[PDB]
């Protein structure tokens, strides 16, 4: 795993994306934060997310567990950060880096799945009043993510 | 007539040949002939979102010399 | 387990793939690679280990016990 | 001495020529002078880790050609 978990260390910084942004804590290499920047034109604008990240032991061939610390607001993301997203679970695949998971749950954000929800009300909210759902996502932004 | 750049699931970036007009599908498919990926499992994400089908690269604002990154199809749950 | 392989020869190349997704590490010459049925290709070692666990390409998700006509 | 690159999200790209006992203050006080945005303006991110001014690069383990997101 560590060898693999170094590549995307350099991997990053090789070829870093705007959007987000990640790294060992402590030096432990099995333990990261990142960072997610709200994509323009949502109601995340302007928002810098952090979240946490625990690789397996036996990574790439398990996913990353991957959580937000910054409260948001979203029907696929609880009140604890868990993100509840296929590719974290049954539909991972090792081709997939950090910097590409980083990105597709930043892709999320504007593409949620209220239909199997992990937070029904959210869910709810977003398909019955979405006026309602973008203020309470852009007020959540701004209070927690600024 | 432009060209834009993908990174690719290899981690590689590629070179596509492409107009504003293009839709999404459209380079999908060029994307697939490259890589092998039918369009079904890509996701073409720019500026933190995914592209649709059936919109263009200049409905996206997407001039040239820009990067698209492909990751795997995903849903939230 | 009966899935096709060969060696990697970087003077002669079966297909344009260079490098194996599941460790990121390039072919190297002689490396036993691991053929699928879409025909995405891996270190044989790397890419065995994520089929004991799952079925799919870790590329495309195609099924990597039936045929991709 | 080294450089190391700093990115806005739609922004374009600088270079800075530090050292990695430079403190982020000091960075702050580079990009200050290239873009003349105000430190007190400036917030650094660098592997997922908001940075304090306090510290310098090698406490983060920023090297050579390292990159670091600037959020303002
Ligand atoms: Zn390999
Ligand atoms: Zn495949």
């Amino acid at each position: 795993a560590l060898k693999r978990i170094h590549k995307e260390l350099n991997d990053l910084a090789r070829d870093p994306p705007a959007q987000c942004s990640a790294g060992p804590v402590g030096d432990d290499m099995f333990h990261w934060q990142a960072t997610i920047m709200g994509p323009n034109d949502s109601p995340y604008q302007g928002g810098v997310f952090f979240l946490t990240i625990h690789f397996p032991t036996d990574y790439p061939f398990k996913p990353p567990k991957v959580a937000f610390t910054t409260r948001i607001y979203h029907p696929n993301i609880n009140s604890n950060g868990s993100i509840k997203l296929d590719i974290l679970r049954s539909q991972w695949s090792p081709a997939l880096t950090i910097s590409k998971v980083l990105l597709s749950i930043c892709s999320l954000l504007c593409d949620p799945n209220p239909d199997d929800p992990l937070v029904p009300e959210i869910a709810r909210i977003y398909k019955t009043d979405r006026e309602k759902y973008n203020r309470i996502a852009r007020e959540w932004t701004q209070k927690y993510a600024m | 007539s432009m060209q834009i750049f993908v990174k690719t699931l290899t981690g590689k970036t590629i070179t596509l040949e492409v107009e504003p007009s293009d839709t999404i599908e459209n380079v999908k498919a060029k994307i697939q002939d490259k890589e092998g990926i039918p369009p079904d499992q890509q996701r073409l994400i720019f500026a933190g979102k995914q592209l649709e089908d059936g919109r263009t690269l200049s409905d996206y604002n997407i001039q040239k010399e820009s990067t698209l990154h492909l990751v795997l199809r995903l849903r939230g749950g | 387990e009966q899935l096709p392989s060969y060696r990697f020869n970087p003077n002669n190349h079966q297909s344009e793939q260079t490098l194996c997704v599941v460790c990121m590490c390039d072919f190297e010459s002689r490396q036993l690679l691991r053929v699928l049925p879409c025909n995405h290709e891996f270190h044989a070692k790397c890419v065995d280990k994520w089929l004991k666990a799952n079925r799919t390409c870790p590329i495309c998700r195609a099924d990597a016990s039936e045929v991709h006509r």
